[PDB]
């Protein structure tokens, strides 16, 4: 997250850490979780890795050097990426991970709101992006939790600054046309909430931008409530 | 992944 500032404990309830362990351990991505054994978070955050044991899912946790040996974490049971998710062209980059254990909820562990199916933003008119990751272009994994305030992009907006990509229904921007606040490497897959009568929703999974932070670049996401179909057949059938 | 996207190795 470039431009953000340090979180506080159980603002961010939701976020999970997506590490992996080969010889060494560290934080890949973000997530969220949606429900007891559920986290979402972005399809390509599987591309280029091992099979599924590599795996330690962080949640609770807003200080990354706070992890030891000890600190508990989650395993993964099974990964569904959504089936026309193509690296390449990058539409519907969105996945779901099933942990092997059910998680207790506490002020610090619970899931985040989802949106209902077709859904529309505005309303969303006080959104925030969260993650480890990088606080500049060429930066470094963040150690404490960053959160940073980012207004919505009407998709027209967003489109006139990606003229080599299209800007589907199915994705949400958001950025300043001065640039300074954005996420960043590292913040993959984690959440956009916007707070909305008192409470917080997903409305966004971090997907895709042109660098961090740059000026007429907005960030685009992975738009939630269009996948609401999808993640409700997909979680209800494997459970 | 495109460079566009946010993983370490993008
Ligand atoms: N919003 C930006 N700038 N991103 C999203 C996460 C991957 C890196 C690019």
């Amino acid at each position: 997250i470039v431009g953000g500032t340090n979180s506080s404990w159980g603002e961010w309830p939701w976020q999970v850490s997506l590490q992996v362990k080969l010889t060494a351990q560290r934080h890949l991505c973000g997530g969220s979780l949606i429900g007891h054994q559920w986290v979402l978070t972005a399809a390509h955050c599987f591309d280029g890795l091992p099979l599924q044991d590599v795996w330690r899912i962080y949640s609770g946790i807003l200080n990354l050097s706070d992890i030891t040996k000890d600190t508990p974490f989650s395993q993964i049971k099974e990964i569904i990426i959504h089936q026309n998710y193509k690296v390449s062209e990058g539409n519907h980059d969105i996945a779901l991970i099933k942990l092997q254990a059910p998680l207790n909820y506490t002020e610090f562990q619970k899931p985040i709101s989802l949106p209902s199916k077709g859904d529309t933003s505005t309303i969303y008119t006080n959104c925030w992006v969260t993650g480890w990751g990088f606080s500049k272009e060429k930066g470094e994994i963040q150690n404490i939790l960053q959160k940073v305030n980012i207004p919505l992009v009407t998709n027209e907006e967003c489109q006139k600054r990606y003229q080599d990509y299209k800007i589907t229904q199915r994705m949400v921007c958001a950025g300043y046309k001065e640039g300074g606040k954005d996420a960043c490497k590292g913040d993959s897959g984690g959440p956009l909430v916007c707070k909305h009568n008192g409470m917080w929703r997903l409305v966004g999974i971090t997907s895709w931008g042109e660098g961090c932070a740059r000026r007429e670049q907005p960030g685009v996401y992975t738009k939630v409530a269009e996948y609401m179909d999808w993640i409700l057949e997909k979680t209800q059938s494997s459970d | 992944c495109p460079a566009r996207f946010a993983a370490l190795f993008c």
